[PDB]
């Protein structure tokens, strides 16, 4: 029963291993093994549930174990394993073949097979752990082993993509352990984790690997947000080491998602408004990407309210995600109408929902945006309006309070008006008629630049996928 | 079946003239008993859930209707199933003779045509659409193909189907060659005009409703006074003052409606007050029309008060171009408008750039801004140009 | 060390092929305008 | 639809008749 | 004025007729808006036929 | 996260650090440490020491100086050890109002500006006008709205004179980029 | 090998600057070479127009030219007489007097007046009473 179960899944694993083994042996091809590893995550996740855990036991017995003898026993100890007589030395799939990792030349140490075998061995370990959701000692045991192993290897061009997906599980398993239980050792463990990310990122700068630095920057920028150091994130993004060429669309959307949150506290919403929009277009619309589109759209609605301009309300009702957008619907209504008591009562009941995403602190500063937007609305109504009539519509305190708020927004060019005290009304200084000025000409220049940029980007990849058609013999 | 859907909607939510619910409830009870539809007597329970003026009294004592019992029972249900099983026995007896004969493609399709009418009159929706697809492929010409669309449009107007009905609507239109066919024109312009209602297109609504071939009046779906009802409502948006004195006021089809149906009054009180641009007479006719037109109609009351905001926007633009500087108290004693409530009425437009009115709060006078310029027109190209570049970058990066 | 310097010589060969195609293809535009008008 | 296409106003509905009443009384 | 026979604007307060009527300009908005509107249907047909 | 460190001077020195970034008029690092603390909810609300600088900056950008200036003068907590930052923070409101009256106000009487800037003597108003170069007429002050040389930074963007020449030069460079 | 490893990016970088521009140059050069070589094709006498009537076992097809008389020519080596039948419009070469290829078939109307109408639009619904 259990004998035929281990031979079926192991044969499917070796079949996928021999495909990427011959591709890296001849010259250097990094494109083909990368496309297979994309589907490997989905095929292995479903396969780990079937045929239990016994598919990975004979794989370690097959190939030679540099470090991997005692690591599988520690993984099988937590599950209280019953003895099936799985002791190594029973099943032998090598049988002295060149593609089978010939044993005599391997045992004599005349050839080194450990490079591709050991780096691939650590990949299947983190996949089974993420399926069973194992924590505590098993998480710390892997972090201690992997770090010296990556420092010993020279990390060639093909070797940089093997551990590129392993760093994601290092930071993921550390955050799930802290949120599950808080202790004194969780803080000291994060100190070493910060130094490990920076040492490997600096080494990857010489190799100039596109996917390696893409996964690290996404994990490092998120670490600064949890640890709460802004000065580290400000200088980190100033170097601009993130390549835009071969990185995946899923990795690009995560990059622009962090820049919108960093610039949110810098009081510059001009550049932050573009990063949150570009992150939506780069993120897929599929079901697995719904988790990112849910959090990204919650930030976009908050940025527009911080800009003093009411965004388009059609995004809430037309989308199918409005169930989670209900708290943000009443926030825009309170800022637009300018009701003072409605805004205070909205953030009070929904404070629990806004605590998880940490957007409640930004809602505290929306209290100012309620009045600043209302002043902009009433200013665009009538060019000449009395001073005391403003306090009657918004139910303000006195005329001395509104006098400062109108002259406050004109510093950034918001209201664009003047207050006449001797006359008794506030006259708007905006006559429009910009058709005679040069201001629209500056915007028209940047629009054509976007056209010539896409034309050059159209030339980036055109003939490239067709380059292999001429060299390969056709009919 | 126009009164079937009309009286059923009057029992949903009615805030004006609750006496109409009695004639509506007594009609739907006597209509279902005289027809073969089983489930439409049962649908009264689910369709009226969570609505003002509940027509059902079981656990909810807040029902304001005159007839408070729509409750479904097995006494009427069993009687309607007997008429359904007795009729299908006669049709299956004829269909069995047609299957053994199989004379031409018309008799083979007529078997499904009798079913397409049967499954539509027994209360089946998806089961009727499956029978209409068989008769569509067996039709010998376009004459039997459009009759399939008539049943599709019948079940689509009751359940508000904007997808399957709209797709089959343009399918009969395109086909191979359209031509000047009366059936593919008169019926299409009326039905497609009804689909433009719910989505509020207003571009084709004025052309396909205010302008009709003659009377329409199929009596099966919508009636004569209904087409003229939506014509007065939709004719106040796209049609400007040039067409109001031609296809509205001077239209010969609307001249005999005043002396025929006096319950509408949307082609006289609304048209004369707007053509004369008199706010004094135009104001009291808003609520009189809102009660007897927008509320009873199914495709109107869904929006309702939004139309009041849009219809009042038209008269504000008529007066704005008639003067530059005017006092606020001048229109108060003349057109009968409240000065204190005037700022709140105009406050829903001016900040949204819907109107150019500017009122001075010092001396209490209203001014006029520039109605049109080159700068305001280029702003539409900015939003249209930036919205277009999104698809170029989205579809450009998706294909690689 | 022998194969290390062969990579630098390969870049010189790819540079000569890159500079020739850019100069020849832009020269074909002058010959294309002549060939189309002469025929 | 959104903005005022749905919420509209929800105020001054039945109070429109009170505007003509106060004009014919306080006059 | 409302019938578009003669474009003008009156003044009720001071009783005057202010300068109003001015011509239009084509090939700016209406010609550009209808051109982009037709090109938007072209882009929708590009992605539809690309799959 | 460390829960074993609590003292009366712990929340006191943190509040002093928030007053130092506001004294130098820096909104970058001031908006950072607010959200990032040991407890960013309970300690910034129930505690009046940590919530004191929060209401000062939140009401500063809001534009209400009536209740904001009261905490910097007549406040309870600014008396003993918090009075050091008062000599600066209070001078920030009078600098913002002085820059606001240079645009929206052409001229205003000297009697109102004394109450607007919270001055108890007319000699402080005349002395403050000399530092900002304000011409003084009878019972009034005048604002000419005089700017500085060019604007800001980032040359050839809204900075150097004759910007219409570069726009023409840049517009002529798109035809060359097409051929390239 | 610090300098060699940093220049490894130029392996695929310079490759994209050659193979891509090679196809664009060859496609542009071949268009220039085909136009300059058109003079040899323009001096070609061309071909006549005829119709196929009957065939024999000698690979000799009967071609009837409309302005001229009839000529029995030889089919091309790339084709045969199996695809040829009566009333077929083909292309008859001039200089070599041989068959080139098949153009089209014979139209439905024949002789003097031939009325051909398939699947009319008249149905039973169009005839009332």
């Amino acid at each position: 029963l259990h004998h035929s179960e281990k031979k079926y899944a192991e044969e499917d694993q070796v079949q996928e291993l021999l495909k990427v083994l011959n591709e890296i042996s001849k010259t250097t091809l990094t494109l083909d093994p990368r496309y297979i590893w994309r589907s490997l995550k989905d095929l292995s996740s479903l396969r780990n549930q079937e045929l239990l855990n016994a598919e990975t036991l004979c794989f370690t017995v097959n190939v030679l174990y540099p470090d991997s003898s005692s690591f599988k026993k520690n993984l099988l100890k937590f599950i209280t394993s019953n003895h099936k007589s799985s002791v190594p030395g029973s099943a032998e799939l090598r049988n002295s073949y060149p593609a089978s990792f010939y044993s005599v030349n391997t045992e004599k140490k005349t050839i080194e097979v450990t490079a591709e075998i050991n780096c691939f061995m650590h990949l299947l370990v983190q996949l089974f752990l993420w399926d069973s959701k194992e924590l505590e000692q098993l998480v710390e045991f892997n972090r201690k082993v992997v770090i010296p192993n990556l420092l010993c290897y020279y990390n060639l061009r093909s070797l940089n993509l093997i551990n590129a997906k392993l760093w994601f599980y290092i930071y993921l398993s550390h955050e799930t352990l802290a949120r599950s239980s808080e202790e004194i050792n969780s803080d000291n463990q994060n100190i070493i984790l910060r130094s490990t990310m920076m040492k490997f990122l600096k080494i990857a700068s010489l190799k100039h690997d596109n996917e390696t630095k893409a996964m690290l920057i996404n994990l490092i920028l998120r670490d600064f947000l949890n640890n709460g150091e802004v000065d580290s994130a400000s200088d980190f993004i100033s170097k601009l080491e993130y390549p835009h060429t071969d990185v995946s669309s899923s990795l690009e959307a995560r990059y622009f998602f962090y820049l919108s949150k960093i610039n949110a506290i810098q009081l510059d919403y001009s550049t932050a408004n573009e990063y949150i929009i570009a992150a939506i277009r780069k993120a897929p619309h599929n079901s697995k990407s719904l988790g990112f589109l849910q959090q990204s759209n919650k930030l976009h609605c908050c940025i527009q309210l911080l800009m003093g301009d009411i965004p388009e309300l059609s995004f809430f009702h037309q989308s199918n995600m409005q169930k989670s957008l209900l708290p943000y619907y009443h926030l825009t209504k309170a800022v637009k109408l300018g009701d003072l008591k409605k805004f205070t009562s909205t953030i009070t009941k929904y404070k629990q929902l806004l605590l998880k995403d940490d957007t409640y602190q930004l809602c505290v500063r929306l209290r100012s945006n309620v009045i600043k937007t209302g002043i902009r609305i009433i200013s665009l109504t009538y060019k000449k309006i009395s001073l005391r009539d403003i306090c009657l519509k918004l139910n303000l305190d006195s005329e001395q309070t509104v006098e400062y708020m109108v002259s406050r927004a004109i510093r950034d060019g918001v209201i664009e008006a003047k207050i006449n005290h001797e006359d008794g009304f506030i006259e708007t200084t905006e006559l429009l008629n910009i058709y005679d000025s040069e201001d629209p000409q500056q915007v028209f220049d940047e629009r054509i630049k976007f056209a010539n940029q896409l034309h050059d980007e159209y030339l980036v990849s055109m003939r490239y996928p067709e380059d292999k058609k001429t060299q390969q013999n056709e009919k | 079946n126009y009164e079937v859907s009309e009286k059923a909607f009057l029992l949903t939510q009615s805030k004006v003239s609750i006496e109409q619910r009695k004639e509506a409830a007594e009609f739907v009870l006597a209509k279902i008993k005289e027809e073969e539809m089983a489930p439409y007597y049962k649908y009264l329970c689910e369709e009226y859930l969570v609505n003002n003026g509940q027509s059902d009294l079981e656990h909810d004592e807040k029902s304001d209707s005159l007839n408070e019992w729509i409750k479904f029972d097995q006494e009427l249900y069993n009687e309607l199933c007997k008429k359904n099983e007795s009729k299908i026995k006669e049709l299956n007896e004829k269909i069995q003779k047609l299957e053994e004969d199989d004379e031409g493609e018309l008799e083979q399709a007529q078997a499904w045509i009798n079913l397409g009418e049967y499954y539509a009159q027994i209360g089946d929706k998806d089961n009727a659409e499956k029978t209409l697809g068989k008769s569509l492929s067996k039709a010998i010409s376009t004459g039997a193909k459009i009759d399939v669309m008539l049943t599709i449009a019948r079940l689509g107007f009751f359940y508000n189907d904007q997808l399957y009905v709209k797709e089959k609507l343009e399918a009969v239109n395109s086909m191979i060659e359209k031509g000047g066919d009366w059936e593919r024109r008169n019926r299409y312009k009326t039905y497609y005009g009804i689909h433009c209602l719910a989505v509020r297109n207003f571009k084709e609504a004025a052309k396909l409703l205010v302008d009709s071939l003659a009377t329409f009046t199929s009596i099966e779906l919508t009636s004569y006074e209904s087409i003229a009802t939506y014509a007065s409502v939709t004719g106040l948006f796209t049609l400007e003052r040039t067409d109001l004195k031609s296809k509205v006021i001077d239209s010969p089809e609307l001249l005999s409606l005043i002396s025929t149906t006096a319950a509408l009054q949307s082609i006289s009180s609304l048209t004369i007050s707007l053509y004369a641009s008199d706010y004094a007479s135009y104001f009291p006719y808003l609520l009189e029309t809102y009660a007897n037109v927008l509320i009873p109609c199914k495709y109107l009351n869904r929006h309702a008060d939004f139309f009041v905001r849009e219809m009042r926007r038209k008269v504000y633009a008529q007066l704005l171009e008639s003067y530059k500087t005017l006092s606020l108290k001048s229109m108060a004693s003349a057109f009968g408008v409240s000065v204190a409530f005037l700022d709140n009425d105009l406050g829903k437009f001016i900040p949204n750039k819907q109107l150019n009115c500017v009122i001075d709060r010092v001396n209490g006078i209203v001014e006029t801004n520039r109605p049109d310029n080159k700068n305001a027109q280029y702003h539409l190209l900015v939003k249209q140009g930036d919205g277009l570049l999104t698809k170029l970058q989205k579809y450009g990066a998706a294909v690689r | 060390y022998f194969k290390l310097k062969k990579l630098e010589k390969e870049y010189e060969l790819l540079t000569l092929q890159e500079d020739y195609i850019k100069d020849e293809q832009r020269h074909l535009k002058r010959e294309l305008k002549r060939a189309q008008e002469e025929v | 639809e959104n903005w005022d296409d749905v919420e509209v106003d929800d105020d001054f509905t039945n109070e429109l008749k009170a505007e003509l009443d106060r004009y014919k009384r306080e006059n | 004025i409302l019938d578009k026979i003669f474009y003008g604007v009156l003044d009720q307060g001071n009783g005057w007729l202010y300068v109003y009527e001015t011509p239009n300009q084509d090939a700016t908005y209406d010609s550009a808006l209808e051109l982009v509107g037709q090109l938007n249907k072209v882009v929708d047909q590009l992605f539809e036929k690309a799959s | 996260n460390h829960k074993l460190s609590e003292s009366d001077k712990k929340s006191k020195l943190i509040s002093l650090y928030l007053l130092n970034l506001l004294s130098q008029n820096n909104t970058t690092k001031f908006h950072s440490e607010l959200q990032y603390l040991d407890k960013h909810i309970k300690n910034l609300e129930d505690d009046s020491l940590l919530s004191y600088p929060i209401k000062l900056d939140r009401w500063l950008m809001e534009g209400s100086y009536q209740k904001a200036w009261d905490l910097l003068q007549s406040g309870s907590q600014n008396i003993s050890e918090f009075d050091s930052f008062t000599d600066i923070l209070k001078s920030a409101i009078r600098d913002e109002i002085a820059k606001n009256t240079e645009l929206s106000y052409d001229f205003l009487p000297l009697s109102n500006i004394k109450a607007l800037l919270f001055f108890n003597n007319e000699k402080e108003t005349e002395k403050f006008a000399l530092e900002r170069n304000w011409p003084i007429v009878n019972s009034k002050v005048y604002f000419n709205n005089q700017s500085k040389e060019k604007a800001d930074y980032e040359d050839e963007m809204m900075h150097e004179e004759d910007q219409k020449t570069n726009i023409i030069e840049k517009a002529m460079d798109y035809a060359i980029s097409i051929e390239n | 090998e610090q300098k060699i490893q940093e220049t490894e990016l130029k392996i695929r970088s310079k490759t994209e600057n050659v193979r891509r521009l090679e196809a664009q140059r060859n496609a542009l050069n071949d268009k220039v070479r085909f136009i300059k070589d058109e003079l040899r094709l323009l001096q070609e006498p061309g071909s006549y127009v005829g119709e196929v009537i009957k065939i024999v076992s000698d690979k000799k097809v009967l071609v009837k030219v409309q302005p001229e008389g009839k000529y029995i020519v030889d089919v091309a080596k790339d084709i045969n007489v199996k695809d040829l039948k009566a009333s077929q419009r083909v292309c008859l070469r001039s200089d070599s007097y041989m068959l080139h290829k098949v153009l089209e078939n014979k139209a439905d109307p024949l002789v003097s007046l031939m009325m051909v109408e398939k699947v009319p639009d008249s149905t039973y619904d169009m005839v009332g009473g």
